């Protein structure tokens, strides 16, 4: 398993 | 009330010219777009709603519709490049930048988030966000005596968005933008929150992924000791980017690499080179390979820290991609090391695991291994001990493989295997 940055983030709450 | 509206009813409400009806419909849109399973982004775009949402960002007297429209557009911009482009094409960038100064913290934060999604699409939209002037008001939100007085979520969002302004290449971010951001970034890199630390490290890793001048801008701000501290964190979301940043830095000049060594990084590598996550072992061995490509006194600190046995270990047993980095770290070491240093490799047991890797298919690793063997023989010659090594190589089956290599598709392999056998084994 590899940790990676988040390119885009949806706001679900 | 606003749950499970049809797009048709959202459209009717937005087009009503009753602000409160438009607010309810925009909230209904927001709720649709907040669902994790197949949010109907394309249906909302096709309904023509982006320009209306963008106008609602400017309704200072109805802060709820500002918030709901910001959220809806955040989630459109969280999609594909085409979906993000629809948001940009609607004029959302300057509207969101104007909301950064909003007295309503949740609206400012939503604008920070939307801008992070837009900038994260790619270099062009990143640079367009910068040209519209986003950096000054973003940095102003963090210009406080102690970051701990900010809400945790707000700070994590600001850090993440700044990280996207530091991300991507072809081109890298504008130099003046990076210089403007770096002092705030260095403060975030000392913050106590694990998500802020992780994203600060990712940002530094992007800034150091480039030519030596970009590395130097970062190193000059004195971040290397903190990176080395975070290299030891328990949280793998922190270690991973800290290690990427350190790895990038040691692709720079010998003097930049020396700052990493002086800060104590090598003492972390017994753990990194045995880390149960294969990605960490790989990146740690890649980092090592660019340190052993350094000066003889830097090789010597690798020796002094006890790291040669750890390289023998990875070469003996690791994921094959890690073993490849280890072969490179050994070739580099043999290329630049003193004769004493190269001899030490053999005494630590490098030959057998190196030979066992000559049975691998990757033709590039074989070239690397063969190059290291030559370098090692060349060092033994200077001591007259070529036969002792030749024996060693024979007894573990290496000569068998070196010979089979004489008959391998690649011709640099051909030539290299031949010269070894002719020159040392006859």
């Amino acid at each position: 398993f590899e940790f990676v940055p988040n390119t885009k983030k949806q706001k679900c709450g | 009330g606003t749950v499970n509206w049809s797009v048709e009813d959202i459209v009717k409400g937005i087009n009503s010219n009753n602000l409160e009806s438009q607010l309810q419909a925009t909230q209904a849109a927001r709720k649709l777009l907040s669902r994790e399973k197949q949010p109907p982004i394309d249906n909302i775009i096709r309904a023509g709603l982006i320009p209306k949402f963008v106008s609602f960002l400017g309704k200072t007297d109805c802060s709820p519709i500002q918030f709901e429209s910001a959220w809806a557009l955040t989630n459109i911009a969280s999609g594909t490049s085409e979906q993000t482009k629809a948001v940009v094409d609607g004029g959302a960038i300057p509207a969101f930048i104007s909301l950064l100064a909003s007295p309503h913290a949740h609206i400012s934060e939503q604008a920070v988030w939307a801008l992070g999604n837009i900038a994260g699409d790619g270099s062009a939209f990143r640079d367009l966000v910068i040209k519209h002037g986003a950096i000054d008001p973003l940095l102003a939100l963090l210009a406080v005596p102690d970051l701990s007085t900010l809400a945790c979520g707000y700070l994590r969002n600001l850090t993440w968005t700044l990280s996207n302004l530091c991300r991507n290449k072809n081109p890298a971010p504008p130099l003046d933008a990076v210089e403007q951001i770096l002092p705030t970034l260095v403060r975030l890199l000392h913050h106590n929150d694990p998500e802020v630390l992780a994203d600060s490290c990712w940002a530094i890793s992007y800034l150091t992924d480039g030519p030596n001048e970009r590395i130097e801008m970062v190193v000059k701000k004195g971040v290397v000791p903190q990176l080395v501290k975070l290299l030891g964190a328990t949280e793998l979301p922190i270690v991973t980017p800290a290690l990427r940043a350190i790895g990038n830095i040691v692709t720079g000049t010998d003097e930049q690499t020396q700052k990493v060594i002086d800060a104590g990084a090598l003492a972390v590598f017994p753990s990194l080179l045995t880390n149960p996550k294969t990605n960490i072992q790989k990146e740690a061995t890649w980092t090592m390979s660019n340190i052993t490509a350094g000066r003889q006194d830097q090789i010597q600190q690798v020796v002094n820290h006890g790291l040669v046995p750890f390289l023998v270990g990875v070469l003996s047993k690791a994921d094959f991609k890690t073993q490849k980095e280890a072969a490179w770290a050994i070739t580099n070491y043999t290329s630049g090391g003193t004769v004493e240093q190269i001899v030490y490799l053999v005494h630590c047991g490098i030959i057998e695991p190196l030979m066992n890797l000559l049975s691998a298919k990757d033709t590039k690793i074989i070239q690397v291994i063969l190059d290291a063997i030559s370098n090692i023989f060349q060092a033994a010659e200077k001591l007259g001990e070529t036969e002792k090594l030749s024996i060693m190589i024979e007894e573990c089956g290496g000569l068998d493989k070196i010979e089979a290599l004489q008959r391998h598709e690649n011709e640099s392999v051909y030539k290299a295997s031949l010269n070894l056998i002719e020159k040392y084994f006859s």
